[PDB]
């Protein structure tokens, strides 16, 4: 057996047709093979869930953005495009990219061509496919920073599609003026030496099949965790000798989120420890791993397709020992790791270099009206490069001081505050889309998460909890996790019209997976439960000691007895 | 509109008013009333039902072609009753 996908990926010339047909049909929308087709161009065909009785169809683009590093030039042609082709916003996003929603069928070529033609691209932003490759969103310029910044770059350049049909749609098969690639990436690419590729083929790599679905990747520095590393299918992280020069990484494997709700076969798991790989190895042994997937990964069914759950099938040592096959050699062991710390990037901060960044807190990603007008007039006035976070927030990087004040000023006047005037909630908190334009969503996430958090600050009020106190809240529309609420100390997950269920166990840093707590917990029932958890929080906890550590030091059993005892 | 879902189940029948802008299944499972479901979005076989009389509103659907439709079968899960209606529930495997 195989998926419906499979079949529509084998007979597409490698991602061009009927996609190619469809795009020019006077329809408004495009058909079933074409929708499944065209998320590998990085492009999603939506329908407006408040309109009802009548499909309006748009598209949504998502870039590719490894890092989440874009250039000036890139920035403003998404801003104009958003006005100009969508519905006037861009949403930042957890895997630091920009979507924007609402492109009629009719101009999507032109939006497409333009992002490719402004530095930019949408190739493999969806699909079965290596997703946007994350890194330390700041800009420092310290030496380990930078280089997993620009091993985050290898490897999504490495994984990147080979086939031309994605300039061949979009901008007509034109030669695209790029920086070189480094010939480390190259290299590796090409190597066959143990049975990694398809030499025959124009996919070397993803062969006709790509991958059996998203693969996704996080480079993070020790210690620095605003990546949500554990999350991912593989985790990297920089390792350095004493005097700051980086000699290796550690790799995490078989990380994810997405569950279905009542389907206790899905789950989300945290990616284990698999080794240590000296830097020159990297890029090889990445690709051993996607080719153990690739390769292994199951295609009958998509909801038991993704790399997490072939290792818990097969054990963690079960699985290293297929990827070593692929790597020609044998992981050392994973090396000692200090303590992971969260890290927003926001606010006034240093380079290194002389230069300034600011972390713009942004509610949602969302970015529109009066503070998309001033972001856009900042960064086009000083010609800013700018830096989008796992969070959702955006980074100006490459600031004088002298333009500290004049910049402060001007986000002031449009309400885009320093953390300081944040509530602390706010700063941590995420939620995914969501309605109207998610075909997925069960309820509302971004468009109701506010309204929750104020609710929460009003019984930390009611409570006694100081202002200054906070937890990460998460919420989603449904159980895939697209803000990763199972890392949340505090997580909604959209279970019916207006109900969630709560997870809890998360903890500041997301170093550990939060349990489902309770099930079709009614909007406007969440206090019931809050109140009593917080209550008990707040009279038990030790000094210091944060709701998620609380949570999993006194457990379940305890915390559905104080909210049992509360009703 | 409030209408009459007799709903046609492998352990018996049970008789719902449902509001002509409450999905099926969202009022069954506020009542008490335990059926099938995995996405809620209208995008999967999970709550497949079959109209054996009256009409829904399924047009939030997207799962079944324009043929199965025609031929009566349902997404409890994303339908509105636009009639009094009799649904035979759990023939997910039928369809599938
Ligand atoms: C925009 C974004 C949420 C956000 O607020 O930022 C997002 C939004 C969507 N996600 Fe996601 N996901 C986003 C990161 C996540 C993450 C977080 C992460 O990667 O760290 C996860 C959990 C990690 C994981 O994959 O397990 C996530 C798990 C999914 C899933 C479940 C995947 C699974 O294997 O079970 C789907 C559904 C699917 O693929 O079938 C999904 C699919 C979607 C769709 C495309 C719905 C769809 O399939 O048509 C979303 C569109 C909503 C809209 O209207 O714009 N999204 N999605 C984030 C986009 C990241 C990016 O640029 O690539
Ligand atoms: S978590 Fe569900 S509702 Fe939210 S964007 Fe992802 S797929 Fe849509
Ligand atoms: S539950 Fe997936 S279609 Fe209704
Ligand atoms: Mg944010």
């Amino acid at each position: 057996k195989r998926s419906k996908v499979e079949i529509i990926k084998e007979k597409s010339n490698f991602l061009r047709y009927p996609l190619n047909e469809e795009l020019v049909s006077e329809a408004p929308n495009i058909n079933e093979s074409a929708v499944q087709l065209i998320k590998f161009h990085g492009s999603y065909q939506q329908t407006d869930r408040d309109v009802r009785g009548q499909k309006n169809y748009s598209f949504m683009l998502r870039t590719k953005n490894p890092c989440g590093k874009v250039p000036n030039q890139l920035y403003l042609a998404m801003d104009t495009l958003a006005d100009e082709f969508g519905i006037g916003t861009l949403r930042l996003t957890t895997r630091q990219t920009f979507q924007l929603h609402g492109v009629l069928k009719k101009n999507l070529k032109t939006v497409l061509s333009t992002v490719i033609k402004n530095m930019g691209s949408t190739l493999g932003a969806c699909g079965d496919l290596n997703r946007n490759v994350l890194a330390p969103a700041a800009p420092y310029v310290k030496k380990d920073i930078l280089f997993a910044q620009q091993t985050a770059e290898n490897i999504a350049a490495l994984l990147t599609p080979q086939s031309g049909a994605y300039y061949d749609l979009w901008v007509d098969g034109e030669k695209i003026m790029s920086a070189e690639e480094p010939p480390e990436v190259t290299k590796a690419r090409n190597d066959n030496s143990h049975g990694t590729n398809f030499p025959d083929s124009p996919e070397p790599i993803y062969g006709t099949q790509y991958l059996p679905r998203k693969f996704k990747v996080a480079v993070t520095a020790a210690g620095d965790n605003s990546v949500d590393i554990l999350t991912n299918d593989i985790g990297v992280v920089v390792v350095s000798d004493d005097a700051g020069e980086p000699i290796g990484f550690n790799i995490y494997v078989g990380g994810g989120m997405g569950r279905t709700h009542r389907v206790e076969t899905t789950f989300p798991r945290l990616a284990d420890p698999l080794g240590y790989v000296p830097k020159e190895d990297i890029l090889y042994a990445i690709k051993a791993i996607v080719v153990t997937q690739r390769e292994n990964g199951r295609r009958d069914d998509r909801k038991y397709s993704r790399m997490k759950y072939m290792i818990d099938r097969w054990g963690i040592d079960r699985f290293r020992a297929e990827v070593e096959k692929y790597y020609g050699k044998k992981f050392e062991s994973f090396r000692p790791l200090p303590e992971w710390q969260f890290n927003s990037y926001l606010g006034w901060q240093e380079q290194g270099d002389g230069k300034l960044f600011y972390g713009v807190h942004v509610d949602n990603g969302r970015v529109g009206g009066q503070a998309k007008k001033t972001l856009r007039e900042i960064i086009e006035k000083y010609n800013l490069d700018v830096s989008i976070t796992p969070n959702q927030n955006l980074i100006l990087c490459g600031i004088d001081q002298a333009w500290r004040e004049p910049i402060t000023t001007a986000l002031a006047q449009a309400g885009l505050l320093e953390p300081k005037d944040v509530d602390p909630l706010n700063l941590t908190a995420m939620a995914c889309p969501a309605l109207p334009l998610c075909p997925l969503a069960q309820t509302e996430a971004e468009r109701g998460i506010l309204p929750i958090l104020k609710r929460i600050r009003a019984v930390f009020n009611k409570v006694g909890i100081k202002d200054s106190e906070s937890v990460v809240v998460r919420i989603t529309g449904c159980p895939n996790g697209c803000a990763r609420p199972y890392m949340a100390e505090l997580g909604f997950v959209g279970d019916g019209p207006k109900s969630y269920q709560i997870w809890l166990g998360g903890t500041p840093n997301q170093s550990t997976l939060a349990e489902s707590f309770m099930d079709k917990v009614k909007l406007d029932d969440i206090e019931k439960v809050l109140e009593p958890l917080f209550t008990y929080w707040n009279g038990t906890r030790q000094e210091g000691e944060s709701f998620g550590s609380f949570t999993n030091r006194t457990g379940f059993d305890k915390l559905k007895e104080v909210v049992n005892k509360w009703a | 509109a409030t209408y009459n879902v007799k709903l046609i189940t492998p352990e018996g029948e049970v008789e719902l008013q449902v509001p002509d802008d409450v999905y099926i299944l969202d009022q069954a499972e506020e009542d008490g009333i335990d059926l099938p479901y995995s996405c809620r979005a209208g995008s999967c076989s999970s709550c497949a039902g079959k109209v054996v009389s009256g009409s829904v509103d399924q047009s939030d659907q997207s799962y079944l072609d324009d043929g199965q439709i025609a031929d009566g079968w349902v997404l409890t899960c994303h339908a509105y009753p636009t009639s009094d209606v009799v649904i035979e529930t759990h023939k997910e495997e039928e369809l599938t």
